[PDB]
RNA sequence: GCAUGUGGUUUAAUUCGAAGCAACGCGAAGAACCUUACCAGGCCUUGACAUGCUAGGGAACCCGGGUGAAAGCCUGGGGUGCCCCGCGAGGGGAGCCCUAGCACAGGUGCUGCAUGGCCGUCGUCAGCUCGUGCCGUGAGGUGUUGGGUUAAGUCCCGCAACGAGCGCAACCCCCGCCGUUAGUUGCCAGCGGUUCGGCCGGGCACUCUAACGGGACUGCCCGCGAAAGCGGGAGGAAGGAGGGGACGACGUCUGGUCAGCAUGGCCCUUACGGCCUGGGCGACACACGUGCUACAAUGCCCACUACAAAGCGAUGCCACCCGGCAACGGGGAGCUAAUCGCAAAAAGGUGGGCCCAGUUCGGAUUGGGGUCUGCAACCCGACCCCAUGAAGCCGGAAUCGCUAGUAAUCGCGGAUCAG
């Protein structure tokens, strides 16, 4: 019934983070849909490494939010009860839809 | 062309200054830099001094040249030919 | 009853399912002959199984996605030859003379940057 | 036209970035100029208290201000004050709750933007440029590191014919990604006109 | 309107525009683009052949 | 990058298509990225010293 | 024909739709 | 032929830099006004921006008129907050404003031959050096050389040398095979239900997605070799650096850039600063550079029919209905997105047309009628439809690229961006 988004740039607080949320919901009483590795969206940019002429060398930069997705079906209030006390990694956004 | 949605474009400003020589029968020189204006019909007769990046340069409109913009007889470069 | 065997190739993934029987042929839910309408090429993607002399002891119900309908085929192609041998370990034999076995790593070549294509570098011509 | 910035190499491998936070497209662009609006001040501020990182850590409306100072008691200030006044200082051109804490980097000679700073200083208070390097890099290696380098380039003491000057002890391996290797970069700015500073220290292999 | 009753109508019409003398019309009688194109390089089949001319030495010596 | 011209950049302008970009750093005019509202030239800068977050060097 | 505004070639080249090349 | 850049010339101005390789679709990953640095004209002078200072007038701020191309210039009204002393009238004060005057700000003005930073380059070429010892009066040599080997100053043998540092390699990323963890917005193998859409049940097998791992070492066999290593074979997805990336040594070029930024010095300060409107950067007897589209039948056109990846998008992408030949417009669902969309992939396949023709090849040029963006498409936007249907029939002397998923060929996306 509990739906969590995982998205942030870094892909190890992101898989950290998402471990710290599969074993929560587990020391609460509810079975889940492990962590779900959602494709993840590359911004690139790619800037001439000279100021002044010189086209024909560039230097390439990437921007990687990477996604994970969390089930937590049967959910119970001992979960909600151990998940607003959490919070561990900084780089990691939430979002929390019960769908 | 412009949208024909939105009719045509002329400078309020300009279109002013015409209103105000037809409805008094004056024909008196006008200067303007708005070259991007249309032509309503309502100028025809007049004589109207445009710029062209360097000075106004007069224009007598005739009925023929209507649809145009004023741009079109200010040219804004000047060539001769090449020596 | 079933034997499998996952092709891939270039960008492209087949799926081969095995069922002893006739020779008859589906690719994604349709004749393998009317998939590869007038594809010269597709021929070879059924020299798997003739290598071994099981074409027709089989039928094939397989899946592509992905890459050029050529690419769908060495990946077929594969797909069979991985398949003969979960069923039969003993036809590795046969295949890997021809090498029916071998995932072709060869694949298109990442643009760089300053050649118009990787390799192809733009022209310098005139002093 | 030469060698790669030894930091945004090993980025992620074996180097932390100095701004950690999500932000999409319609956030990022102003979270990072406000990022540099702060580390624009604190950079400006401190430079008596010789300070090395701005870690710009964030929530939601929250910021994580970590500064690392080599003299920790300037940045604090007598009682406690001059820490308070930065804070709301901070909190104003921010418009949101600056948290600002201050850690004591316990060794300025493994730290190369300070080794950097000191030269430079150095160079600007008119000292031998020469000696002033070969005394730094000395330095650095006396307290455990593994290599180090560093590079005055400019109009080296008056001289009308701008030149470089360098010197290095153990290894700096540019090209070795799992080399921890902390780079500084220091701009000593004379009469004559304005030089750079660029130090390089070996720190270990992971 | 078709044949050379329609080519009447597209001479004519180039000729009101010189006889206007609008910018369009200077380009139509001097034979250059009308449509607004670079005239620097290309621009040939308004001018029809090259007419090659005389040019300097550049740029060091010769 | 003239004075007046970084300020003129912010003037919210007569017409709303006089609207242009310049770098929030430099204030070079030309090649501006939205999404970091910087040059090509600082966002290679600032990449470099670790202060875009989640910025990597790209390589595939 | 990539530069006949009046093919699908043409269309197709520059990157619109007309008569000679519709959507649906 | 056209697109762009450049030389030149022209111009009121055609801003400026880049100049053999290493300038010339280069700074420019977006010049109609803006950008914009140039030109003309009308404007401002403590200034569009910083921190102040002396003297007076003011709360700050809000709205309207005149003139004008705008900028600016002149003018009308609304408004009395906050801090301290006082019973009060009221004086003082912070902030902000205006006027005068002073520090000053501003300058894309000069010098890249005063510089920092960053970059191009020889050159991902295999080199450049140091400690000690040794040789020599010494500059200097030795090592690093020689013979074999290697992509390699890579290793082997040798040797007055033994090491070490920067470089090669390696540690990092992508692709190729398999594993473990993971089952949504992805997946459909057997099964239940079907409106025939994986649509629904259900399931994660498979595909995949994406985080950690395994795997390759000349390890095995034969032949040559003192050795290093080389040739050939077997198992293997992969074999001798498996393919591609990131990574540029000491230095050279008085290389490039004061116009990204920063900065020494020189120069301007009612002008070289700043605002605006218009023009210019788009000029055209000509010349080169880079590219697009072609000269056709291994083709062209029309219809029907398949198979991608990578990205992008809730100020946006816009499914589907409607009008319209169409650009597009009106209505309107889903989607902060493995769900909704951009999205038709094009070459390919099947059918039919043309029949060697300046053509059903080519699509310049121009006439006409519309659409959209935008305050505004004359100078100078793209797009649609009708008509026009130029050169061009495979390119002289010269000259470029590429050694395998490469070249050639065909479409797709993105950055900048109202367009
Ligand atoms: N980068 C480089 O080395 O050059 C490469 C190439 O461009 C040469 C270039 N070549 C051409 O134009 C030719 N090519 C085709 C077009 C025309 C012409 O026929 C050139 O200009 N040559 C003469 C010209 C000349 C006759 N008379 C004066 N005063 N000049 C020259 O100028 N020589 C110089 C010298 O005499 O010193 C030069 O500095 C030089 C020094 N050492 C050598 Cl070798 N060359
Ligand atoms: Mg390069
Ligand atoms: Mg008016
Ligand atoms: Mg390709
Ligand atoms: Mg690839
Ligand atoms: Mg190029
Ligand atoms: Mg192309
Ligand atoms: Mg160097
Ligand atoms: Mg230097
Ligand atoms: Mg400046
Ligand atoms: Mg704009
Ligand atoms: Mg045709
Ligand atoms: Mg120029
Ligand atoms: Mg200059
Ligand atoms: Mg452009
Ligand atoms: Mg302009
Ligand atoms: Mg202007
Ligand atoms: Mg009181
Ligand atoms: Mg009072
Ligand atoms: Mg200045
Ligand atoms: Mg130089
Ligand atoms: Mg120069
Ligand atoms: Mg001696
Ligand atoms: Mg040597
Ligand atoms: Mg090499
Ligand atoms: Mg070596
Ligand atoms: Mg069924
Ligand atoms: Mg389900
Ligand atoms: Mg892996
Ligand atoms: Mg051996
Ligand atoms: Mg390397
Ligand atoms: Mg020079
Ligand atoms: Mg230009
Ligand atoms: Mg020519
Ligand atoms: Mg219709
Ligand atoms: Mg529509
Ligand atoms: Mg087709
Ligand atoms: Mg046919
Ligand atoms: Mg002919
Ligand atoms: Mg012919
Ligand atoms: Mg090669
Ligand atoms: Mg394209
Ligand atoms: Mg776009
Ligand atoms: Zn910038």
């Amino acid at each position: 019934k509990i739906r969590i988004k995982l998205r942030g740039f870094d892909h190890k607080t992101l898989d950290a983070s998402a471990q710290k949320i599969v074993e929560a919901a587990r020391r609460s009483g509810a079975q889940v849909s492990g962590p779900i590795p959602l494709p993840t969206r590359v911004r690139r940019f790619t800037v001439i490494r000279g100021p002044f002429k010189h086209k024909d060398s560039r230097e390439h930069f990437e921007l990687r939010t990477h996604n994970r997705l969390v089930d937590i079906i049967n959910p119970n209030r001992k979960t909600i009860e151990q998940l607003m006390t959490l919070d561990l990694p900084t780089g990691v956004e939430i979002e929390i839809k019960t769908v | 062309p412009r949208s024909l949605k939105k009719g045509v474009f002329v400078d309020d400003h300009l279109l002013e200054k015409v209103l105000e020589l037809n409805a008094k029968g004056e024909k008196r020189l006008i200067k303007t830099w708005s070259r991007r204006s249309t032509i309503v019909p309502e100028m025809v007769g007049h004589t109207i001094a445009v710029y062209n990046g360097k000075q106004h340069v007069p224009v007598y409109i005739t009925e023929n040249m209507v649809g145009h913009k004023l741009g079109e007889f200010a040219p804004t470069r000047t060539y001769r030919g090449h020596g | 009853e079933q034997y499998y065997g996952t092709g891939r190739r270039k960008e492209a993934v087949a799926r081969v399912f095995l069922r002893p029987g006739n020779g008859k042929v589906t690719v994604n839910g349709q004749d393998f002959n009317e998939y590869f309408q007038g594809l010269v090429r597709a021929v070879a993607a059924l020299e798997p199984l003739r290598a071994v002399d099981a074409l027709g002891h089989f039928d094939a119900y397989i899946t592509v996605r992905g890459g050029g309908k050529s690419g769908q085929i060495d990946a077929i192609k594969l797909g069979i030859a991985r398949a003969l041998v979960q069923y039969n370990p003993d036809y590795r034999a046969k295949l890997k003379p021809l090498g029916f076995l071998t995932r072709d790593a060869r694949v298109v070549e990442r643009k760089k940057y300053g050649k118009h294509k990787a390799r192809r570098a733009p022209q310098y011509s005139k002093r | 036209g030469n060698k790669i910035h030894p930091i945004g190499f090993r980025l992620g491998i074996t180097r932390d970035w100095e701004s950690r936070w999500y932000a999409g497209k319609k956030q990022y662009r102003h979270l990072l100029l406000e990022d540099q609006r702060i580390r624009g001040l604190l950079e400006k501020e401190l430079y008596s208290a010789g300070l090395a990182r701005v870690d710009i850590e964030r929530a939601a409306d929250n910021v994580a201000v970590t500064v690392h100072v080599a003299k920790p008691g300037v940045v604090i200030g007598r009682g406690g004050e001059r820490i308070r006044v930065l804070r709301e200082e901070l909190a104003k051109l921010t418009g949101k709750n600056v948290a600002l804490n201050v850690q004591e980097v316990q060794n300025p000679n493994l730290s190369a933007p300070l080794v950097a700073q000191r030269v430079a200083e150095q160079i600007e208070r008119r000292f031998a440029v020469r000696r002033a390097i070969k005394q730094a890099v000395q330095r650095v290696m006396e307290s455990g590191a593994k290599g180090a380098k560093v590079i005055v380039s400019g109009r080296i003491g008056g001289a009308e014919q701008a030149r470089t000057e360098w010197a290095a002890q153990g290894r700096v391996p540019l090209h070795t990604l799992r080399a921890n290797i902390d780079y500084g970069f220091a701009l000593a700015r004379t009469t004559y006109g304005v030089l750079g500073v660029k130090a390089y220290i070996f720190l270990g292999e992971v | 309107k078709l044949e050379g009753e329609l080519r009447a109508e597209v001479a004519a019409n180039i000729k009101r525009l010189m006889d206007i003398g609008c910018y369009r019309g200077l380009r139509h009688r001097r034979g250059l683009p009308v449509r607004g194109q670079r005239t620097r390089t290309n621009a040939r089949t308004r001018k029809g052949p090259r007419k090659t001319v005389a040019g300097k030495k550049k740029a060091p010596r010769k | 990058a003239r004075k007046a011209l970084i300020e003129k950049a912010k003037r919210t302008p007569k017409f709303k298509v006089r609207a242009y970009t310049r770098c929030v750093r430099c204030g070079r005019a030309r090649s501006v990225y939205r999404f970091f509202g910087l040059c090509r030239i600082c966002l290679r800068e600032l990449a470099h010293k670790g202060q875009l977050p989640g910025v990597r060097k790209a390589s595939w | 024909g990539k530069g006949d505004r009046r093919t699908r070639r043409g269309k197709i080249w520059r990157g619109t739709y007309g008569k000679y090349r519709p959507r649906k």
